[PDB]
RNA sequence: ACGAGACUCUGGCAUGCUAACUAGUUACGCGACCGGUCGGCGUAACUUCUUAGAGGGACAAGUGGCGUUCAGCCACCCGAGAUUGAGCAAUAACAGGUCUGUGAUGCCCUUAGAUGUCCGGGGCUGCACGCGCGCUACACUGACUGGCUCAGCGUGUGCCUACCCUACGCCGGCAGGCGCGGGUAACCCGUUGAACCCCAUUCGUGAUGGGGAUCGGGGAUUGCAAUUAUUCCCCAUGAACGAGGAAUUCCCAGUAAGUGCGGGUCAUAAGCUUGCGUUGAUUAAGUCCCUGCCCUUUGUACACACCGCCCGU
């Protein structure tokens, strides 16, 4: 279970049934060369940092 | 100085989450002597951070159509452990607190995603906005419940619940749901 | 339901709760009726008789947060 | 006057069994009208220290106690303090302890029955006395 | 001297009266470490030594309070000091320690100097109270 | 003056009121003089709906 | 929702067509000037109007306006 | 062009301005401390402190990131204020309720045998139960001896209208008797001393003090007429409720919520409603699910418009 950073660069928009979730775009700290997706749950500022189980997961994309 | 109460020390906190000390906050200069200064964060956006988190407790252990509309009961309510934390670890209060403002604040939640189906559940992040409410959420239900129709007074449900908290005891009613929440975010991928 | 608890004067408020009390370091009415299996209603008597002995040392005083600690 | 060792289980009314774990102020609310202000107020005018337990009860409280509830006028207390003034069917001023004897006097259902009166055929069939309005609205008895 | 420029939270308010005294600031006939909530002296006691107790040299404020609500008051009075200092220490002392310590209590909060300008609102008819309406029935 | 009034005559439909406002505006015009003089300046087509009130002590 | 409606719009750009000159370059000016010329009932509409016609002569400084 | 917007009262800065003797803090003693402190207030008295006037002020005006670079959206400094709340609200229509609102009204019983009408002595004042607005709670964030003390809209002596508020002496726990007076009114209660809270009292997990929800007597004020003590209280009565299934109201800022006062009805009357204050959040600044609203495209044999039309035995 590795664990590391991920903050937020682009809002890219609001998911779920019903707006449940923000789909937002999301570099690794530690690369600073990847963004991947991230269906994050609850009020997001553009620049938060959040420590993360997962490091590779996506969800619905569109 | 800043203390909190005149007496709890501010200039020694430490949430060591690299970056979090914009969202949990209580160096900030909007940490005052009391966590009593009426509401007016919750009118916009991204202002509730800026709270100071103690008066986001004292209004958070402030529910249930019993206790609204008392906030004064809720600062002397918060004073009572306070200085009782301040003697059952033998540390500051604040070192404890976020202690478990960094251990219970969820992660992983389960919630439905989809726009054509209902029938599963998907893994999501919440935020730590989300997370520390809910956190604080399950940490007040437990320590109304802890006290609730029971012998023990206020001030030591709470303060049980808030140390077995914030060393990471599982043992506590806020950790057990937060492993809940991290069991069901597996069960549902 | 069913009312029935400890209301007879015996060896169980002065020794045990006299020789307990003391050595712990958090002294609370429902500390002291937990932690020493005695009523809180007599631990709080017994408190408020003990603090007119003097030998504690208060920092505050409410009606469910009477705060004690270790004088002597 | 205070003493450790009291506590008895039991106080006298007809020999029979009562509750005594209640503390002072409290444990003599076993008695019908005894209780509430009048437990109170005869404990506070009864030049005794109020902070005792129902382990030092002692028997000459007890005895004072059921002498100042015999009769009210000890301080100069009013008939209508008690649960019962002047009596109905006697021209008596006092409430009668156990049973047998008051509980006879509430029975009130048949004579005015006798006169057609509302009163006791209300009481006949175990109505409302305070007069609770009835359409159909009501959530007791029968489920 | 009467430099007092309101001071306000809520409808209740509270006038400072400033002069050139010992120090020794009252409520109405009482010290502001004595109020009746007994809860709140800290809040009243914040601004003197946020800024330093230190500052009143020989001043005396009086500060008279009218309203509805203890706490309401409160917020007030100490918008008041605060106010009453500002207004001795424009008058005729420097700026840039007024600045220093504006700036201090500037960052420290917002509620020492500019009024809340909130206020309750009318209830309006059809329902229990303002926003909330009665339950729908089926 | 507050007078808050159902609207439908027979009580049906969404429970809706009128509220009617009555707004009495007075003032006080107290001079050192008779009150001839006053009278004097009072015939000058007083305007409709300002009613005096006169005062002598 | 802070979109001007027509009345605010189109009353702004009558005034610029008309007294293009005779406008200011700070908006206390523009209402002022406004208010000169005219009939505007209100306060409240005359700032507005007053503030479409700042916002449209900074639009000038780059390019035509198209009505 | 109507509607929306705009409008108007405003909530919110008038330190600037007309200006109080029904408003109010500070130039000398009134009962106290070698300079401080009173709503019986000190001689002297200025609009700052409450009302109610004119003008001003806030405009996405300023900066930054997005945008078909536009309309606009999101962040930021100043600023009292960067969405204060409501009444007005279209074209056109209903077979929705009201003929029991009306001295506005259509053949039948009503043609004086007049569903109250002069007088007036019962009636929507019934008991077995189904989630109709709501009520006090299940408790120790607390009912509870009482300490201290902070309210805002208002309502108020009067045409077949006693009865309206209501400053003291005597008595009377409970309501109330006579008087000197205070009130058409910011002059009188009033400084709504109030009321929620400010936690020093038995309280400890219960049938006692959460839970007057279930007994019989008595003083009595407006009421000829309190019979279901209807409504003004004193004693005793602790049933049920351990925060409660499925379906499921209502809520974004001084809001929900807790809290008391006022207006309506009114012998003096509120578990209801209408206003007011007081205390006062994590609730998310999103989506259309399963809720309605029918906007665009589409089909129609409907147009009385799907409660349509229609086929056959």
């Amino acid at each position: 279970q590795p664990i590391k950073l991920a903050r937020v660069t682009k809002v890219l928009g609001r998911t779920g049934s019903q707006g449940q979730c923000t789909q937002v775009r999301v570099e690794f700290m530690d690369d600073t060369s990847r963004s991947i997706i991230r269906n994050v749950k609850g009020p997001v500022r553009e620049g938060d940092v959040l420590t993360l189980l997962e490091s590779e997961r996506e969800a619905r994309r569109l | 100085d800043i203390k909190l109460f005149g007496k709890w020390s501010t200039d020694d906190v430490q949430i060591n989450d690299i970056s979090l000390q914009d969202y949990i906050a209580v160096k900030e200069k909007y940490a005052k002597y009391l966590p009593h200064s009426a509401g007016r964060y919750a009118a916009k956006r991204f202002r509730k951070a800026q709270c100071p988190i103690v008066e986001r407790l004292t209004n958070s252990m402030m529910m249930h159509g019993r206790n609204n509309g008392k906030k004064l009961m809720t600062v002397r309510i918060v004073k009572h452990a306070f200085e009782i934390i301040h003697l059952l670890t033998g540390e500051n209060p604040l070192q404890v607190l976020v202690n478990a403002i960094i251990n219970s604040g969820p992660r992983e939640d389960s919630t439905r995603i989809g726009r054509a189906g209902t029938v599963r559940r998907q893994a999501v992040d919440v935020s730590p906005l989300r997370r520390v409410n809910q956190a604080i959420w399950l940490l007040c239900t437990g320590a109304r419940e802890a006290a609730f129709r029971n012998i023990k007074t206020i001030a030591e449900c709470l303060a049980d619940e808030l140390i077995n908290a914030a060393k990471g005891s599982s043992n506590s009613y806020a950790i057990k749901k937060k492993d809940e929440l991290e069991r069901v975010a597996k069960s549902n991928r | 339901d069913k009312l029935n608890n400890l209301v007879l004067f015996d060896k169980a408020t002065y020794d045990k709760l006299c020789k307990e009390v003391p050595n712990y370091k958090l002294i609370t009415p429902a500390v002291v009726s937990e932690r020493l299996k005695i009523r809180g209603s007599l631990a709080r008597a017994a408190l408020q008789e003990l603090l007119s002995k003097g030998l504690i040392k208060l920092v505050s005083k409410h009606r469910a947060q009477v705060i004690y600690t270790r004088n002597t | 006057l205070v003493i450790p060792e009291k506590f008895q289980h039991i106080l006298r009314v007809l020999n029979t069994n009562i509750d005594g774990r209640r503390k002072i102020a409290f444990a003599i609310t076993a008695i019908k009208g005894v209780g509430r202000r009048y437990a109170h107020v005869v404990l506070r005018k009864a030049d005794i220290d109020l902070t005792k337990r129902a382990g030092e009860l002692t028997e000459d409280e007890v005895e004072r106690v059921i002498t100042i509830m015999q009769n009210p006028r000890q301080y100069k207390i009013p008939d209508w303090f008690l649960n019962r003034q002047k009596d109905v069917k006697d021209g008596k001023y006092s409430q009668v302890l156990a049973n047998g004897l008051d509980n006879k006097l509430r029975e009130d259902l048949e004579r005015l029955k006798k006169i057609r009166a509302h009163r006791g055929l209300r009481h006949f069939w175990g109505l409302r006395v305070r007069g609770q309005h009835t359409k159909t609205t009501g959530r007791r008895g029968r489920t | 001297q009467s430099v007092q420029v309101f001071g306000r939270k809520k409808t209740a308010t509270a006038v400072a009266h400033c002069k050139r005294g010992n120090g020794l600031i009252k409520v109405n006939g009482r010290p502001l470490e004595m109020i009746e909530p007994r809860t709140l002296q800290y809040k009243l006691l914040e601004p003197v030594l946020l800024l330093g107790k230190e500052r009143f040299a020989g001043v005396d404020i009086r500060v008279r309070v009218k309203g509805g609500g203890h706490v309401a008051q409160i917020y007030a009075i100490r918008q008041s000091i605060s106010k009453a200092l500002v207004a001795y220490y424009q008058k005729y002392v420097d700026e840039a320690s007024k600045k220093e310590i504006k700036d201090i209590l500037i960052q420290y909060d917002r509620t020492l100097l500019v009024a809340d300008p909130r206020r309750c609102e009318s209830k309006k008819f059809g329902g229990p109270g303002a926003r909330a309406r009665y339950q729908k029935s089926y | 003056l507050r007078i808050t009034t159902r609207k439908t005559p027979c009580g049906e439909g969404s429970k809706t009121w009128d509220r009617f406002q009555m707004r009495i505006h007075k003032r006080l015009i107290d001079l050192h003089s008779p009150s001839e003089i006053v009278k004097q300046i009072t015939s000058i087509s007083i305007e409709p709906g300002v009613e005096v009130e006169v005062t002598i002590a | 929702g802070r979109v001007r409606t027509k009345t605010v719009k189109k009353a702004a750009r009558v005034i610029i067509e008309k007294y293009y000159t005779r406008l200011g370059n700070d908006f206390h000016t523009n209402k002022r000037v406004c208010e000169e010329i005219a009939i505007i009932p209100s306060k409240k509409l005359r700032n507005k109007i007053a503030g479409y016609v700042t916002h449209l002569m900074k639009r000038i400084q780059r390019g035509p306006v198209r009505g």
